[PDB]
Order: structure tokens, then C-alpha cells, then sequence
């Protein structure tokens, strides 16, 4: 039982503390895979990580720590869009795989400039086929966007703007900030914009929606759509970089729409670990040592817990494995045939690696009503499916207009 | 001497002629070595001796981080980063300094997110950012009373950044901004709308590429001429204009470039003892196999900063205990890395680009206003950014109207 060994970035802080989560869901696929006989016999899984705090300054030195320090690793395994986007990158000068289980930008779909990168989790390019399902069921022609300038909300907008243009739909204003939203804000109302898709992490949310209180960028004719992967309590949160009280940020909230896809298996079937959805998620809880809606990542942490079992089958095809070393192509080969023909049951679903979009389905469709997400439907753009709960609540009893249509 | 120690430094920049910005790296070496030749020959720094090391970044992400990677592990001790100039290769670099506790200096990266001291706080440039062009237009639109203006911006975060960073530099001056327009792909939606706002004076921030396509849609709007004022960036390349061409020529006819002054006008003795002039003519006559580049200047006078920066962080009575400390450093020492930090702070001399001296990491330096005249970017005036004075050379900035044009 030769050992090998997994560099991967957990992160447990900042724009998406999806380690919290994800690192206890790897742990208990690491175990599996290894008490399984029939899978890796001849070699044992071993993990080495750090906390990235979803930050690529302080991935930067981790990743050196990393590829100069002894073990030799044959993959690497970030969370975040902006560590996975560094990583893969840079990955080609150690002929190094890197297998993303959080990473969504879209952008990580460029196999010139990501050539050995592979990634459980779906590109965010998902999102936007439900908006548009969206804007033609509530006959909006006209939107805006603002988003904050990672390259993961950047090439989700520009693949929103091909979709949108393909569907008589048009964008018609864009603001950008880096880290202050205070003046993309206050152009989005003296624009009379009304439908508003904004693309940010948590922590610039809470500063666009203290701006959007103070705008009064909000009520009967404002209509937000964000990213869903949110803390489900995040405008209720203390931040300093905020001047907006909880009840402030509570009603700027009110009534916007959320999307994010669905990660678990809805079916109660048992999947390559023997395991059923169900099962996961009280295992998951029972390693856990806050709540589920406590702990960041947990919507993710099946991408994680099947990245590792995508990782273990391919590098069983392959077979020669302690002999890996940084300047050797072969065994790089091998593992990413292995990778690009993976096909199996996980608790996420049916895991396969083809670059442009990340597999499966569905996404969740939800509104903020009364200061807590109530889910109003789901959609599936394969087979063109919106199933609607009619649980959506508007000022008045219908949603706004996406302009003044009076001026004769 | 071979008792002379050395003070090592990492030299970060492209080289290699199979990219096309390696001109830059090998454009600004003959400045490098004059700065360092003299330095030498005064023995400012005795007993040591700077110790520039060169490393290849070849203006690729990938390469660029393996090249500081490689530095680190098999290199001397650097002390500090000198170097930097393709953006996204900077950037990289620059967030991840305190990882190794190593202050930077840049002498060509002009992008505006590096000015966020909360990501880059080691991060510190001899050149004036892209943002450094706003407090220079304040003063040009003071200067012709334009108390209106509307702007246009590419939806791309340098853009974007300085457009954000207009509204603060503009706020407690009586300066409207009437119309703000934003765009992806396509200017010509948004020059319709500039012009339908009857927007007389207009601020771009767009790259090459865009500005033909900008000046096309001002041509069939016909937002040009007499009336009109474009003042935009003056960073692109000599001719980048070689629509019909005589047609982009009509619509561009009189618009402002705005960029730093490469060299200063002043014929005052530099801490070199020689003018920027006397300079000039040292460095035309070093260079050999190698074209010219326009921030030679910055890189002359950044080795100067490096040298009264350890000249400073030498500067005290413990010197047993400090020339050890330095002896001793391996990226380990967070003392030695805010000592440097602190040293670099207070730099404040006459260099071959103006007065050097830093607002937190920001260079505070010469922007030069440009007039596009029948194929020509003639060179209308300098602003003084520590004085936040505007000198219009006298008989160059010409209107084709009797009159500049008014801002309604
Ligand atoms: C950096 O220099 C500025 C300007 O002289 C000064 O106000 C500031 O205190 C310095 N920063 C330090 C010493 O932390
Ligand atoms: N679902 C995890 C994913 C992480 C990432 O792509 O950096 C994500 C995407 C977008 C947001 Cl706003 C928050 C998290």
C-alpha cells in the first residue's frame, strides 16, 4: 500500500468559506475509497491541505509549500473560482491535474488555458438559461446587471449577454466595481433601471444592498436577481464595512429572486458508495460541529465528497503511480484519459467530464419573503421544464414592469 | 570588492524576444544599469553592494509565478521585488508578497485595482496609475470651465475602476456628470444615448480596440467637431488608429490623450547630479540592440528607491544587529519586511521623472495631456500632481470652433 498524495486548498473564510464543509465531505470519501479493496488495493489516499481563506495571495503561498516541499503530488484539488483559476493556470509548468470540487467560472471551461483542469461542480453558465426562462414568463425585455470584477461573475455576464441577445432580450446598462459598489449603485438609479441581476459574493452583497437602501434602489418596482449560495441569514449579519442596520438590510432584501443548482440526488437511490442522499447529509451532519445552515459549503460538500471518487476510479484505470514526477507528461496523459472517460453514480448524480458546462439539470429557483427564502420553482434546460410551486409573492399581487410604457 | 556584501534584489520582468513585451524588459535595462553603475561608483550603500538578479516572466501568468517560485527556492535572499509590468503577471505577484514578507516595486504596471492597499499593501510603483489621469482632468475642466460632462466606459475592471474613481475625485467641485454610459462590445447604443442627453463634453475610459469603434459611432451620430470634446486615455500605441479612415480621422480630430509624462521637462539636477535631459542622452547612448521604452525613466529612478531604501533601512545605531538581520533574511522576518515597508514609505527625491515620492503605494507624479491634430498627438500641457497644477503649453491646444467648446 504505497501512499499518494492529494494537494488541495480548503476555503475556510472569504467569498465562499466552502471548506467548512467540504473538507470533513473529502475526509469521509478519503476513507471510503480507501476501506474499499477493489478500487486502489496497491496505494492509500493521503491528503495534504491548507486553508486558502479563498484567497489567491494567500493560495499563492501554499501552492509553493505545495510543489516544492516533498511529497511529490499527483493532483491538485482548490475550491474558489479565483484559487482554482490560479492554480490551473499554473498547473501545466508541474504537469500537475487539477481537480476543482467548488470552482463555477465559467471561464474554467477554456481547455487552451486550462488544459489539465477538471471540476465536479457545474459552470455558473447554468444560471443564466433560468433567468432568461424567467424574464420571458414575467415579459421583461429590458435588464441591467451589476457585478463585482472577479472572472467568475465577468464571463458569467458575458455568456449572460449571448443568451439574453439570443432571446430579443437586452441588456441596457452594466456597472462593475472592484470592491465599493457605491457608485455603480447610485447609476443603476438615477438610470431608472427596474430588473437587476447582480453577480457578487456574500460579503460585496451585504455592501450593494447597504447602498441599495440608501439609493432606496429597492420596493414595488425593483426587482434583484442573485446567485443562491448565500448564508440563508446573510443581509442579517454585523458588518463594519456597513453604516445599514439589520432592519434596513432587511427590507432592501425583500422580494428578491435567487438561483443555484441542484447538487444532491432528489431520488432516494444508492449511489457507487452505497450510499443514498439522505445518508450523506446525516453523516455529513453527524462530522459537522455547527449546524448545516451553519456551516459554509454544505449545498457543495457532495461535489467534494464525488471529486474524490471521480479522482480515486481514474487513477485505478491508470494503475505505476509512485513513480509520478513534475517533468514527466505519461503519467499526466493517462490520468486525464482516465478523468475525460470518467462515468459513475455519486451522491451529486451522474458525475462526467466534458469542459463547457458540468453535467446535470436542475436549478433552484427561491424568493426572500418576509426575511426568509421560500422556493417558487425549478428549471431544467435540457428538456425545457419549469416546474412553478405559485408561491411567489408580489407588491400588488403581480411583478413590476421592466420600464415606463406611457410616454406616447 | 570580494568583502563588499551582497544586498540581493528579484528582478521580475519579460525579456525573451519571442514575446512581444519582452522589448519592455529589454528596453528598460540600459536605465537599470546606469542607475546601478553609478550607485556603485559612489558606493552609496558601502560595504554591500545592490545586487539586481534578472528573472524571465516571458509576460505569461504560468511562466511569470513559476519564475518567482524558482527565485525563491534556488535564488539568493532577496530583500525586495523589482519589476512587474504585464498586468495580470503583477498582480499575481504583488497579493502574494506578504507570504514572504518582500516589499515590490513596479516601474510599468499602470492598472488602478493595484492601488487597494488591503490586497496589495506591499505593493508599491514609480509610475502614475491609470486613476492618476482624474485629479489632471479636474483641473483641465476647470481650466476651460466645463462644468458638464458625460462619460463612457468599457464594462472591464480598469475601466471601470477609473471611472468609479471619477466620482470622488469630482465630488465638492462643481462638475455634473449629466450622462454615464457603459458597454460591453457594441459603443454605439451608448454614444446614441450620450448624444441624445446632449452631452457636449465626454471622458472615456476604453482600450485600443474599442476607441476605432467609439470614434465610428461619434462619426455617424456626429458627435465631433466644434461642438464636441473627447478627452480619453493617451496609453495606446503611436498610430494605433493605422468605418473609412478618413472618416475616423474627422470624428477624432481635436480629442485629448491623457497618460503619464515619461520624462520630466524640468532642467533641474536630479539626485543622479544630472538633468533628465543629460539622462536621456546617457541612455540613448547605453542602449544597443534594443528599441527605446517610455518607461525607461521609472525604472532609472525605481533602482534610485531601492538604493535610499536600504540606505534608510540601514540607518540606525543597532548596526551590528541590523546588518545581521538583513545577512540573516529568508522571507521569514516580518520586522525586516516593515522595516523595508516603512523605509520605501519615506522616499521623497528629484528623479529623471519629477519629484518621487508615494501616497500609500501610489506614485504621485507628471500626467501629460495629448491633442490629436491631423494624424499627430501633439504633446497641450503637464499636470503636477503633489503641486495639483495644470500648465496648457502655449499655442499647441487648438478648437475648431472661434471658441472651446461649451459644455450645453
Ligand atoms: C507613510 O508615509 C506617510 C507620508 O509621509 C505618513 O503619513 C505615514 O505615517 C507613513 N506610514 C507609516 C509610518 O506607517
Ligand atoms: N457554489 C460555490 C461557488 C464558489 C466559486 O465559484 O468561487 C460560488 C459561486 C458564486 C457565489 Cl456568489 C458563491 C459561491
Amino acid at each position: 500500500r504505497r501512499a499518494v498524495y492529494i494537494g488541495a486548498l480548503f476555503p475556510m473564510s472569504g467569498g465562499w468559506p466552502g471548506g467548512q464543509a467540504c473538507q470533513p465531505a473529502v475526509e469521509m470519501a478519503l476513507e471510503d475509497v480507501n476501506s474499499r479493496r477493489d478500487i486502489l488495493p496497491d496505494y492509500e489516499l493521503k491528503l495534504i491541505h491548507h486553508d486558502s481563506k479563498c484567497d489567491p495571495g494567500q493560495a499563492t503561498k501554499y501552492l509553493y509549500e505545495l510543489l516544492y516541499n516533498d511529497p511529490i503530488k499527483i493532483i491538485l484539488m482548490p475550491g474558489c473560482s479565483s484559487v482554482s483559476t490560479l492554480v490551473a493556470e499554473a498547473a501545466r509548468m508541474w504537469n500537475l491535474i487539477v481537480l476543482s470540487y467548488g470552482s463555477s467560472s465559467p471561464a474554467l471551461s477554456n481547455r487552451q488555458r486550462f488544459p489539465t483542469f477538471f471540476r465536479t461542480h457545474p459552470s455558473a453558465t447554468l444560471h443564466n438559461p433560468t433567468r432568461v426562462k424567467l424574464f420571458e414568463k414575467w415579459g421583461w425585455k429590458k435588464i441591467a446587471t451589476i457585478q463585482q470584477t472577479t472572472e467568475v461573475f465577468t464571463s458569467t455576464l458575458d455568456d449572460l449577454e449571448e443568451r439574453v441577445k439570443e432571446a430579443g432580450i437586452e441588456i441596457t446598462f452594466r456597472q462593475s466595481f472592484f470592491s465599493d459598489p457605491a457608485v455603480p449603485v447610485k447609476n443603476l438609479k438615477r438610470q431608472d433601471a427596474r430588473i437587476i441581476v447582480g453577480l457578487f459574493y456574500e460579503t460585496e452583497a451585504r455592501k450593494v444592498f447597504c447602498e441599495v437602501y440608501k439609493e432606496r434602489l429597492f420596493g414595488k418596482k425593483y426587482v434583484w436577481f442573485l446567485i443562491g449560495w448565500y448564508a440563508d441569514n446573510w443581509f442579517k449579519i454585523y458588518d463594519p464595512s456597513i453604516n445599514c442596520t439589520v432592519d434596513e438590510m432587511t427590507e432592501a432584501v425583500e422580494g428578491h429572486i435567487t438561483t443555484e443548482i441542484v447538487m444532491l440526488n432528489p431520488a432516494n437511490t444508492r449511489s457507487i458508495s452505497n450510499m443514498t442522499s439522505q445518508e450523506f447529509v446525516e453523516k455529513l451532519t453527524k462530522r459537522l460541529k455547527r449546524h448545516p445552515e451553519e456551516t459554509g459549503g454544505f449545498q457543495e460538500a457532495p461535489l467534494a465528497y464525488d471529486a474524490i471518487w471521480a479522482l480515486a476510479l481514474a487513477l485505478n484505470k491508470t494503475s505505476r503511480l509512485e513513480d509520478f514526477n513534475y517533468n514527466n507528461q505519461t503519467i499526466t496523459d493517462q490520468i486525464y484519459r482516465a478523468m475525460n472517460s470518467s462515468s459513475f453514480e455519486g451522491v451529486s448524480g451522474h458525475v462526467v467530464f466534458d469542459a463547457s458546462g458540468s453535467r446535470m439539470a436542475w436549478t433552484l429557483i427561491e424568493q426572500l419573503q418576509g426575511g426568509s427564502y421560500k422556493k417558487i420553482g425549478y428549471y431544467d434546460s435540457t428538456k425545457d421544464d419549469l416546474s412553478w410551486s405559485k408561491t411567489d409573492k408580489w407588491i400588488g399581487g403581480s411583478p413590476p414592469a421592466d420600464d415606463y410604457k406611457d410616454d406616447d | 570588492p570580494p568583502s563588499s556584501p551582497p544586498l540581493s534584489i528579484m528582478g521580475l520582468m519579460p525579456l525573451t524576444k519571442e514575446v512581444a513585451k519582452g522589448s519592455i524588459g529589454r528596453g528598460v535595462l540600459p536605465a537599470v544599469e546606469l542607475a546601478i553603475e553609478q550607485i556603485r561608483n559612489e558606493s552609496l550603500l558601502r560595504p554591500y553592494f545592490l545586487d539586481l538578479r534578472l528573472y524571465d516572466t516571458e509576460c505569461d501568468n504560468a511562466k511569470g509565478l513559476k519564475a518567482f517560485y524558482d527565485a525563491i527556492k534556488y535564488g539568493p535572499n532577496h530583500l525586495m521585488v523589482f519589476g512587474g509590468v504585464c498586468p495580470s503577471v503583477t498582480s499575481i505577484i504583488a497579493e502574494s508578497l506578504q507570504g514572504w514578507n518582500l516589499v515590490q516595486l513596479s516601474f510599468a504596471a499602470t492598472t488602478p485595482v493595484l492601488a487597494d492597499k488591503k490586497k496589495y499593501p506591499y505593493f508599491f510603483r514609480t509610475v502614475p496609475s491609470d486613476n492618476a489621469v482624474n485629479p489632471a482632468i479636474l483641473k483641465l475642466l476647470k481650466h476651460y470651465q466645463w462644468k458638464r460632462v458625460g462619460t463612457l466606459t468599457q464594462d472591464v475592471q480598469r475601466f471601470s475602476e477609473v471611472r468609479n474613481d471619477l466620482t470622488g475625485v469630482l465630488y465638492g467641485e462643481d462638475i455634473e456628470i449629466s450622462d454615464t454610459e457603459s458597454f460591453s462590445n457594441d459603443p454605439c447604443t451608448s454614444v446614441k444615448k450620450l448624444k441624445g442627453n446632449d452631452v457636449r463634453i465626454i471622458l472615456g475610459q476604453f482600450d485600443q480596440n474599442m476607441a476605432a469603434k467609439v470614434f465610428c459611432c461619434a462619426y455617424e451620430e456626429n458627435m465631433y467637431g466644434s461642438k464636441y470634446q473627447w478627452i480619453i486615455p493617451g496609453w495606446y500605441e503611436p498610430s494605433w488608429w493605422e468605418c473609412l479612415r478618413k472618416n475616423l480621422l474627422a470624428a477624432m480630430e481635436g480629442y485629448i490623450g491623457v497618460d503619464f509624462e515619461p520624462l520630466s521637462s524640468k532642467q533641474i539636477k536630479t539626485i543622479s547630479g544630472k538633468t533628465p535631459q543629460q539622462y536621456e542622452r546617457e541612455y540613448n547612448n547605453k542602449r544597443s540592440g534594443v528599441g527605446p521604452s517610455k518607461f525607461h525613466g521609472y525604472a532609472y529612478d525605481g533602482i534610485w528607491v531601492i538604493a535610499k531604501t536600504l540606505q534608510r533601512a540601514m540607518e540606525t545605531l543597532h548596526a551590528s544587529s541590523r546588518h545581521q538581520r538583513i545577512q540573516d533574511f529568508n522571507y521569514t522576518d516580518h520586522t525586516l519586511g516593515r522595516i523595508i515597508l516603512n523605509a520605501m514609505n519615506e522616499t521623497n527625491f528629484f528623479g529623471v521623472t519629477g519629484q518621487v515620492v508615494f501616497r500609500n503605494g501610489e506614485r504621485m507624479g507628471t500626467i501629460k495631456f495629448t491633442q490629436f491634430q491631423d494624424s499627430r498627438e501633439v504633446k497641450v500641457g503637464e499636470y503636477n500632481a503633489v503641486a495639483d497644477t495644470l500648465e496648457i503649453i502655449n499655442d499647441t491646444i487648438r478648437f475648431q470652433g472661434s471658441e472651446p467648446p461649451k459644455d450645453d
